[PDB]
RNA sequence: UAAAUCGAGAG
DNA sequence: ATACGCTCTCTGCTTATCGGTAG
DNA sequence: CTACCGATAAGCAGATCTCTCGATTGCGTAT
């Protein structure tokens, strides 16, 4: 009874995690996302897998290596979307 | 799941309307003050919060200063969007703008 | 020659976190209470006109009332939420419902049960706007903030 | 006052011929200049009343602008039967344009057949306005209107949406000089004190 | 509200243009002061040209294209003024109005334009006269108020702190409570009510001997003058505003709040006044653009 | 606010619509119901204006939320109104709808073809197409009327089709500026005709004239009174009839949400009860005196309570009657008028306790003086006193803020050098440290700390985190104000931009001024006879860029009023100009010597060559002399940069050539390839003048070379009086 | 010159005018109470004064303390507060200086024309 | 615990369980 | 711990 | 002794009663 | 002939910088 459920977040990323902002996202919020039971899901998170953050610049091909994070103004911290399927376990 | 796919859908292709091309836009090519002293600002908070370090550290202890040292060699990884009364935007890379 | 009677010992003060006033949580006014200085409209004018927009907005937001409040995205309200008491969330009351008519069941301390409401998430405001909310819905007035990423 | 009359009507003829070619329609500098001899040979109202056309410059830049009859009334005051018998006229001739004059003061009944026949504008004048040419005076700059073409272009240029230009109210002496409609943008030429010469624009509402 | 957008034209926080050109050529009134001093410039030649360095401001703007335009207006002009404004059929737009200042050089101001000129004309004097005109060109071009600037803050307070030293009362008759503007508005139109309001609002500060730049009396009379009518600063004027919290926030509160309500009128929090009151960053300067942040893995 | 809390919601925008009594009632936490605030033995009383449920009151746990009183929020209660009442925010709009109508029909007098016409025009207007309606007002028996109105809908239906299909305006309308005053004027109209109606138009039967002395009442003539739920049932029926026509009267977007507009709307079914933590007594010493809303609020539940009984008199049932009919009208009033009251203090008939609105009208309201302008933390005020050696971008910090003043820095690798020996001074010690704000946002302190300690801390700043969830984040450091940072100094009144400058501040040792420089002068327009000014020390790198880059001091040489200088020294530094580049002005080897190192100190930046460089002496013989033009021009020499030629400069000043003597050339002042050849420097050069050298040196080397050239110059003509006096007397 | 001496006698006679009507209001309540009153008894006059406020001292006291004239009649005054000033006794020639100040008025203080 | 540096703003299903 | 009204002052 | 009843300005807008004009 | 729209004449509402101190904060009556 393992579901994959595609999922659409909206994270937040440290400056840290700029060298490497699919492991900062991986290692901020899918990391604190795993083998708890998700409400916004229906079951509890066994994985994940795919992990994609979309891009602020339309203009881009899918494969830019860089993309464009919008950077909060108060903070320095960045806020984006990421798509990613979970492979979730639902009783 | 369904509506979701619409919003999402509906936001992107707003986005993508809105943001001019690259090869079209009209802005003056220097980093205005207002641009060049925000661009310190952010990439100095970057610093004080263990963003990557590309120019060398002589001793400098305030953000200020490591961001001016990056400015200097425009190592600086920010991109202004500058926003016409519209809504639309210009992407401009912070090394394409030629500063005084 | 006279010494005037307008010495430095009465004439300085010095501000940091300290008392406020609570209804509208910008510290409070006064040289013996250690309180805050006024930056009035013609200050505020002009630190918008030197174009300085975080000085300004540190100065009237940042340091006097930033609050993180949680606002409800449909409803668009903010103080209408609350804590959950456990058997631990935050929730709504306005567009959530009474489970008599009905997981997602969360209960009071006084022991209303509700379901739904769980669309909030946290705005960074200034205090003054919260009392302002409550002072224009006493007078029936209500102001939906609709937050950005719905 | 006779010949003070016939000179202040003469001196209104010159405005209202230098007016209908400012708007784009076939006059010429010696017609328009026309001295007080020939207005005497020629006219010494309803013998002033003339027709103009666009020149073929206005009808490339203005593919709808019509005919244009401009008439002089003789009784000081103008009432439905004069209105009427203006407004028939109009359709006899099926003018896209008209304009109208009156000495005293005209009736809110005859002001009840403006709108009457759209979209077969017909405008209306007095004499006293008309006495002095109000673009003539030093501080009001030239008004020129543009073709959709030439809006279109302001607007996208800008970004515009049409409302957000600045306005100049369908009312105004410049507008009822030139004959604005509503979305007609004015490209105005202000001799600036700091700059000189700079185009500005303002959109007729 | 009223900032600089980035077409070079003043508007207002919604949106609505106020103006297409500041003061009609876009020329900083801090960066104004040794523009027209030719000989000045001549002179430190040199220095000048070492702190503008040309040598990496032509890689990514255009010369000759503004440059001909240009000298074509320019010989136009000269083929006319015989005949007075009103017969002056254009057939040529003023450089600015067609190329962007800072985007190509050259495109400088009509009287600008005549009187470098002219300077070049009467003093025939290592430097060349091309040269010369290619640094006073290139100073212009970096002589042109930023994109953002609160010209409606500076230009309320250059009007008003001056006012502190006929005089205030008169002010008063043509700010605040409607030669008379409103014959000349009735009788002229609505660009003769501007000229006419510049023209007193000057000569007031004039007596008094107060130097005040003219793109502060255009920006206050083109504001004023923005719905064809002579609205003055008054509560009757900020009443045809589209944000609800600036007007609550000015005066009379309760009717602009009723009004506001009673329509249900959604304010999309752009001007100055209401951004503030609902917690977010200002419209003018550093907050007129965002700031994103290239990342380098996909 | 802190930088590590990010936020990531934004209210994009707010719409201002009015609240309804089926909302209230599902959000409220309790309804509340007697006339008592709180009972004796210090206990609030349960269903009172203070409750458990309405916000922690007192060291008393909210009932609502289980939360302490700082970490409850306050939650809202409502009054069960008996009746509902009018709503003196909306009794214009309330007596202009009540009156305009047939109470027949039940429709408008106006003739339902003028109704729709404005409806549609109206409508146009919703979507910005304002020239469209002027031409559907271009369309000129009733069952020609149906199709009349359905020539106009069709016309709007498709104008509109056509706007939307043009990509001219979306799904949310066009608002602006100009379509607004057409809106307004178009209604302004539609009211002005409304009511020149007297006699109905879908069935011509005349009605009564509603005249209201004054509000609270409302009174018929055919002197009447007429109860309130009259009114509410009559405007209940019209706008039930004319939905569609008041749609777009009280409407400027499109109603996306397609709800019904009411009369519901425009009377008081319910008052709400703001949470108890806004209506908290005012506590001073032992004094306790109650909210004046309170006691509004009190003597509004004593109405109902009243009125409550009048009714249920009436219910348990000839002049008992009559006499309690008088009476419970009589309680209708009061409580009108009293709720009137709570919301307005002005409208009542009775100095008056102020009311809600009134917290709001004028200043002193909750705009005008805690929106706007607003009462700032981490800033300080004191008197002014000038000081030079302070480097005109500078402002002289005294210890005590300089010790009361922080700022949180994040402690990072390279920093613990500086951030541990600031947790190792102390509070006190400057440079020192008074808090550490750690990962889990606890605020450690160190006012009560002892040193050992203090450097037991300090040798954890820099650790790991052990917590999985707050890697991202680090300690902060909340460091004393250290010589590096920058202050938004004002001076009130704020009469131009240039008054509120940002300085970079030196921590100086000794005294409880403010010590500023003297070329500010003009800048702040101050003195030094006890003015006061205020400094604002911003708590984030980004604020630190604008003071420092936009608003800094040296971006501010000249006024935007006319594009002229108000820098410049002013008062002793002029004369002493007058005389030191006077003719007379010769000076020996070790007098010259001194005065240019006494000002162009090369040891932290003052000139550009790192070596001081000379100039040959102007008279050789008999011995080595020089002058004072040549002190200009190697102090000129010096602070300008390298591998860049001196300026060149024609001018005059203020003092005339008969001032110096026949045949005098003094009065033209010129500068040659940087080196001062003839006049002396006055107001006119250095000053608020413009086009001098101070202001050619700004143009051309930069501002931060002319505010380097302005400390130069008065640091030196301050050396210079200092070693030579200038006096006034009695017989000058 | 209005001395303030004129003035406190000004307004000691109207509190004592206060005074007998307070007890003449008296006297017409007990009248419209149930009577039980006979005029010509020293028990009855007892009984009415005892129960009003005879305590015209503090009423002076009180326009010293706050300087706000409680005026029953109107009076030929164009003020009605701010008629008290503290000594503050700072220098003697502060002091010396408060009895000699005349003031136009509290009226005129807000006020446009300067004449 | 629970905040914007570790809890997303929004949360979403793309598409339905698959 | 407040908040108003009156008074006294600084710029 | 105390708790409960309470006759100094300036800009607009809005309301109003007297005029006609036109079917 | 009456109804509808202007038109002053009168009546009415809202307005005309920060900061430090001090003092004071209700009669009145029926119990
Ligand atoms: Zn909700
Ligand atoms: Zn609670
Ligand atoms: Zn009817």
């Amino acid at each position: 009874c393992i579901v994959r459920v595609p999922i659409a977040l909206y994270v937040s990323l440290a400056p840290m995690y700029l060298e490497n902002p699919l492991q900062g996202v991986m290692k901020q919020h899918l990391n604190p996302l795993v083998m708890k039971y998700n409400n916004k899901v229906g079951g509890v998170v066994l994985g994940y897998e795919g992990l994609k953050i979309l891009d602020a610049d339309p203009l881009s091909k899918e494969d830019t290596s860089e993309k464009l994070i919008k950077i909060t103004p108060d903070t320095p911290f960045g806020f984006t979307w990421c798509h990613v399927n979970l492979y979730v376990w639902q009783p | 799941p369904e509506d979701f796919q619409q919003h999402e859908q509906i936001r992107r292709k707003t986005l993508k309307e809105k943001a001019i091309p690259k090869d079209q836009r009209a802005t003056t090519p220097y980093m205005t003050k207002y641009e060049r002293a925000r661009i310190l600002g952010t990439r100095a908070l970057q610093i004080s919060m263990n963003a990557p370090v590309f120019v060398d550290l002589e001793g400098e202890t305030d953000p200020l200063r490591i961001a001016m040292k990056e400015l200097a060699e425009k190592k600086i990884p920010l991109v202004i969007r500058r926003y016409l009364p519209d809504g639309s935007f210009e992407d401009w890379s912070v090394e394409e703008l030629i500063v005084d | 020659y006279q010494r005037l009677r307008h010495m430095v010992n009465d004439k300085f003060q010095v501000r940091s976190t300290g008392p406020v006033n609570s209804l509208t949580m910008q510290p409070v006014k006064g040289r013996k209470r250690h309180g805050g200085i006024r930056v009035g409209e013609m200050e505020r004018d002009a630190l918008i006109g030197h174009g300085t927009s975080f000085l300004l907005q540190d100065r009237l937001l940042n340091s006097s009332d930033y609050t993180q409040a949680s606002v409800c995205r449909e409803c668009g309200s903010i103080l209408t939420t609350q804590q959950s008491v456990p058997r631990s969330t935050v929730c709504c009351r306005r567009c959530s419902m009474r489970f008599e008519d009905a997981s997602q069941i969360w209960e009071d301390g006084q022991g209303n049960k509700f379901v739904g409401g769980n669309e909030t998430t946290t705005v960074a405001i200034p205090f003054v706007l919260k009392y302002l909310d409550s002072e224009l819905s006493a007078m029936g007035i209500r102001l939906r903030y609709n937050v950005e990423p719905k | 006052e006779n010949e003070r009359n016939i000179s202040r009507l003469w001196r209104a003829f010159r405005t209202v011929k230098e007016m209908v070619k400012d708007r784009g329609y076939f006059i010429t500098q010696e017609e328009v200049e026309l001295p007080l001899e020939d207005f005497k040979a020629k006219y010494c109202r309803k013998m002033m009343s003339f027709q103009a056309n666009p020149t073929e410059e206005s009808i490339s830049k203005f593919p709808d602008m019509g005919s244009l009859w401009v008439e002089f009334c003789d009784e000081p005051s103008v009432g439905v039967k004069t209105m009427k018998t203006f407004v028939i006229h109009i359709q006899e001739k099926n003018f896209q344009t008209g304009i109208f004059v009156y000495q005293n003061n005209i009736t809110p009944s005859a002001m009840k057949l403006v709108p009457s026949i759209p979209p077969a504008t017909i405008e209306t004048f007095n004499e006293a306005a008309l006495v002095v040419n109000i673009t003539h005076h030093e501080l009001v700059p030239k008004h020129i209107r543009l073709s959709s073409d030439e809006k279109r272009e302001l607007l996208k240029r800008y970004r515009l949406k049409e409302s957000q230009l600045p306005r100049i109210q369908r009312a105004d002496p410049v507008a009822l000089y030139l004959g604005l409609k509503r979305g007609e943008v004015v490209k105005i030429i202000r001799k600036s004190e700091t700059s000189g010469r700079y185009a500005s624009y303002r959109i007729c509402m | 509200g009223v900032h600089v957008s980035y077409d070079n034209s003043i508007r207002d926080a919604d949106g609505t243009l106020v103006q297409f050109m500041y003061g009609g050529d876009a020329i900083d009134i801090t960066k104004e002061s040794h523009m027209t001093q030719f000989e000045f410039c001549l002179d430190n030649y040199y220095a000048l040209l070492k702190k503008y360095n040309p040598s990496a401001l032509i890689e990514h703007l255009d010369v000759e294209s503004a440059l001909k335009y240009s000298k074509k207006t320019l010989k136009y002009r000269k083929k006319h003024s015989k005949e007075p404004h009103y017969k002056q059929s254009v057939k040529y737009d003023p450089v600015l109005a067609k190329y962007n200042p800072a985007k190509y050089l050259g495109s400088v101001s009509e009287n600008f334009q005549d009187k470098l000129e002219s300077f070049l004309d009467k003093n025939s004097k290592g430097v060349n006269e091309k040269k010369f005109r290619a640094l006073m060109q290139l100073k212009y071009m970096r002589s042109l108020i930023n994109p953002g600037e609160a010209v409606g803050i500076i230009a309320s307070q250059s009007v008003g702190e001056p006012s502190t030293q006929l005089g205030i009362p008169r002010l008063r008759e043509i700010v605040m409570t409607a030669n008379d503007v409103a014959a000349v508005l009735k009788t002229y139109g609505v660009e003769a009510a501007r000229n006419t309001i510049v023209n007193e609002i000057n000569n007031v500060f004039s007596r008094y001997a107060i130097s005040v730049s003219f793109r502060h009396l255009d920006l206050i009379a083109d504001m004023m003058t923005r719905q064809g009518t002579y609205l003055a600063f008054n509560r009757q004027g900020m009443e045809t505003s589209t944000s609800s919290f600036m007007k609550m926030s000015y005066e009379t509160t309760c009717q602009f709040l009723t009004k506001a309500v009673l329509d249900n009128e959604r304010e999309q929090l752009d001007s100055p006044s209401a951004r503030i009151v609902v917690g977010k960053l200002n419209n003018v300067g550093t907050g007129s653009f965002d700031v994103l942040a290239k990342v380098p893995n996909a | 606010m802190d930088i590590s809390k990010p936020v990531g919601s934004e209210i994009t925008s707010v719409d201002f619509g009015i609240l309804t009594a089926k909302e209230i009632r599902n959000l409220s936490a309790k309804q509340i119901t007697n006339p008592t605030v709180l009972d004796n033995l210090g206990h609030p009383v349960s269903g009172g204006l203070y409750d458990l449920a309405l916000g922690a009151f007192l060291r008393n746990l909210c009932s609502t939320c289980g939360l302490d009183e700082k970490f409850c929020p306050g939650h809202q209660g409502h009054i069960e109104l008996p009746v509902p009442c009018y709503n003196p925010l909306f009794f214009n709009q309330l007596y202009i709808y009540l009156r305009a109508s047939c109470l027949f029909c039940h429709h408008f007098r106006l003739k339902s073809v003028e109704v729709h016409r404005y409806a549609c025009k109206l409508r146009l207007l919703q979507y910005g197409l304002i020239d469209e309606s002027y031409k559907l007002d271009e369309i000129t028996s009733s069952t020609l009327l149906n199709e009349l109105k359905s020539k106009r809908s069709e016309y709007v239906d498709m104008a509109i089709a056509k706007a939307l299909s043009d990509g001219r305006t979306t799904e949310r309308g066009s608002f602006t500026a100009t379509v607004n005053d057409e809106r307004k004027k178009l209604v302004h109209e539609f009211h002005k005709k409304l009511l020149s109606r007297g006699k109905c138009d879908n069935c011509g039967m005349f009605s009564p004239k509603f005249r209201k002395d004054g509000f609270t009442k409302i009174f018929e003539t055919a002197s009447t009174y007429i109860l309130s739920t009259e009114v509410k049932n009559i405007l209940d029926t019209v706008f039930r009839k004319e939905q569609c026509v008041l749609q777009y009267v009280f409407h400027s977007r499109p109603n996306l949400s397609r709800k019904l507009v009411k009369a519901d709307s425009f009377f008081m079914d319910v008052l709400v009860v703001p949470p108890t933590r806004f209506r908290l007594p005012s506590k001073l010493g032992e004094e306790v005196h109650e909210n004046s809303q309170n006691q509004l609020l009190s003597k509004v539940l004593t109405t109902s309570l009243l009125i409550r009984d009048l009714n249920d008199d009436l219910s348990k049932l000839l002049e008992d009657r009559r006499v309690i009919f008088s009476r419970l009208m009589n309680a209708f009033v009061t409580i009108q008028n009293d709720v009137n009251a709570f919301i307005d203090s002005t409208k009542a008939q009775g100095v008056p306790i102020p009311g809600v609105k009134q917290a709001l009208e004028k200043k002193e309201g909750l705009f005008r003086k805690h929106m706007m302008g607003k009462r700032v933390n981490y800033a300080a005020r004191s008197v002014i006193s000038p000081d030079p050696n302070i480097e005109t971008n500078e402002i002289g910090v005294p210890p005590v803020f300089a010790v009361k003043l922080t700022y949180p820095e994040p402690v990072t690798a390279y920093n613990i050098a500086e951030l541990r020996q600031a947790v190792i001074n102390g509070p006190d010690k400057w440079p020192g440290a008074t808090q550490i704000q750690n990962e889990d946002g606890s605020l450690v302190s160190l006012i009560g700390m002892s040193v050992e300690q203090r450097k037991a801390l300090a040798n954890q700043l820099l650790t790991p985190s052990s917590n999985v969830s707050t890697h991202t984040l680090n300690k902060k450091v909340y460091r004393h104000i250290k010589n590096r940072d920058v202050v938004l100094m004002n001076r009130q009144p704020t009469l131009h931009k240039a008054s509120m400058m940002g300085h970079k501040v030196r921590v100086l040792p000794n005294e409880k001024t403010l010590r500023l420089h003297y070329a500010n002068t003009g800048a702040y327009n101050a003195d030094f006879d006890g003015d006061e000014m205020n400094m604002h020390f911003p708590q984030n790198e980004n604020a630190r860029a604008e003071a420092l880059n936009l608003a800094n001091t040296d971006s501010q040489y000249l006024t935007p009023t006319s594009g002229s200088p108000v820098r410049g020294l002013i008062q002793d530094h002029i004369s002493a100009g007058v005389w030191l580049t006077s003719k007379d002005s010769f000076f020996t080897r070790e007098q010259y010597q001194q005065y240019i190192y006494g000002c162009i100190r090369p040891e932290d930046g003052h000139t550009t060559r790192s070596k001081i460089v000379t100039l040959p002496p102007t008279i050789f013989k008999p011995y080595p002399l020089w002058t004072g033009k040549q002190i200009i021009t190697t102090v000129l020499l010096n602070v300008t940069p390298p591998d860049m030629p001196g300026i060149n400069l024609i001018s005059k000043n203020k003092i005339k050539n008969e001032y110096w003597g026949k045949g005098s050339l003094e009065n033209e002042v010129l500068f040659k390839d940087g080196a001062l050849l003839c006049g002396i420097l006055d107001k006119s050069q250095y000053g608020a003048s413009k086009y001098g050298i101070v202001h050619s040196l700004h143009e051309v080397y930069g501002p931060e070379v002319a505010a380097k050239v302005l400390s130069v110059l008065g640091r030196l003509f301050t050396n210079y009086i200092t070693a030579t006096a200038f006096t006034c007397g009695m017989d000058d | 010159v209005l001395l303030g001496g004129f003035l406190y006698g000004m307004i000691l006679k109207e509190k004592i005018d206060e005074y007998l009507q307070n007890i003449i209001a008296q006297v017409r309540m007990d009248i419209n109470r149930g009577m039980a009153i006979n005029f010509k008894d020293k028990r009855y006059m007892s009984r009415v004064l005892m129960r009003v406020n005879e305590n015209i001292g503090s009423k002076m006291q009180y326009f010293l303390s706050t300087g706000n004239l409680v005026s029953q009649s109107g009076l030929d005054l164009q003020q009605v507060s701010g008629y008290t000033v503290v000594a503050e006794k700072i220098n003697f020639y502060r002091f010396i200086s408060h009895f000699r100040m005349v003031h136009r008025g509290s009226f005129f203080a807000q006020l446009k024309t300067t004449t | 615990t629970a905040t914007t540096l570790n809890t997303p703003v929004v949360i979403h299903a793309t598409q339905l369980p698959q």
